[PDB]
């Protein structure tokens, strides 16, 4: 499931009781879809300042 | 860095440079947060006093985004072995917090299980620093980056004349003349996943630089994530 395209998670994918659970690093919030990770600030970790 | 490319504006913003008494960069670091820098424990024996410079891309110009930070506390792993460079990890708390901006941003700390199963099974990571551009050369005045293939533990252990511990992994090319080099130690090894960069390594050591059948050796950050998390609350 997390093997199948990271279970559709933007970031952290964990298999808990047969199902995918997505989570996000600090400075990100999980979207309504329970998969995408949304920055909370202008300089979230792991983003090039392009 | 031997070979690879210059870090262009905003490309390597988690790059930190450890600067000695005489303002010479000797080691790299990775910005984890406004207060915490990740580096190699062995870098702590390279200078009696040192500071951390962030947002530096040219060590012969003032691009204007550079800032120097005093280290409040050094957190070295108690099991660091100078003889083997085992447990080659340190965390620096700065006296003053970093202000994120152009060329100044933190790398994400991954969760261990996901990092090992997902990140370190990607083809390549990216290493960066102001280290030497040739094995017996001088250090770079430009911040450089290099894409380095992950190397399976077995091939790596075969390759090394020195001990490869469980706190180490291997990255770079067999024959191709691109590698990290002296001065890059302590700097970032990051892995891109869906356009987000996670810290996966610390530049630790190598048998010279870019030698045939020899790889760069990186502290396995994934094995120290709880140690890093614990250090960052004191
Ligand atoms: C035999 C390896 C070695 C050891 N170590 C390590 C444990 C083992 O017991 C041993 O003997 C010690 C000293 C020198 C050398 S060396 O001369 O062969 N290679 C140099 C240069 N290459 C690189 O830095 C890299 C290449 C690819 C990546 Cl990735 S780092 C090095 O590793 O310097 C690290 C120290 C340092 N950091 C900043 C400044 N300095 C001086
Ligand atoms: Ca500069």
């Amino acid at each position: 499931l997390c093997s199948l395209d990271n279970g559709d998670c933007d970031q952290f994918c964990h298999e808990e009781q047969n199902s995918v659970v997505c989570s996000c690093a600090r400075g990100y919030t999980l979207a309504d879809n329970g998969k995408a990770c949304i920055p909370t600030g202008p300089y979230p970790c792991g983003k090039q300042t392009l | 860095i031997v070979g690879g490319q210059e870090c262009k504006d905003g490309e390597c913003p988690w790059q930190a440079l450890l600067i000695n008494e005489e303002n010479e960069g000797f080691c790299g670091g990775t910005i984890l947060s406004e207060f915490y820098i990740l580096t190699a424990a062995h870098c702590l024996y390279q200078a009696k006093r040192f500071k951390v410079r962030v947002g530096d891309r040219n060590t012969e110009q003032e691009e204007g985004g550079e800032a120097v930070h005093e280290v409040e506390v050094v957190i070295k792993h108690n099991r660091f072995t100078k003889e083997t460079y085992d447990f080659d990890i340190a965390v620096l708390r700065l006296k003053t917090p970093i202000t994120f901006r152009m060329n100044v941003a933190p790398a994400c700390l991954p969760e261990r299980d996901w990092a090992e199963s997902t990140l370190m099974t990607q083809k390549t990571g990216i290493v960066s620093g102001f280290g030497r551009t040739h094995e017996k050369g001088r250090q770079s005045t430009r911040l450089k980056m290099l894409e380095v293939p992950y190397v399976d533990r077995n091939s790596c252990k075969l390759s090394s004349s020195f001990i490869i511990t469980q706190n180490m992994f291997c990255a770079g090319y067999d024959t191709k003349q691109e590698d990290a080099c002296q001065g890059d130690s302590g700097g970032p090894h990051v892995t891109r996943f869906k356009d987000t960069y996670f810290v996966t390594g610390i530049v630790s050591w190598g048998e010279g630089c870019a030698r045939k059948g020899k790889y760069g050796i990186y502290t396995k950050v994934t094995a120290f994530l709880k140690w890093i998390d614990r250090s960052m609350k004191t």
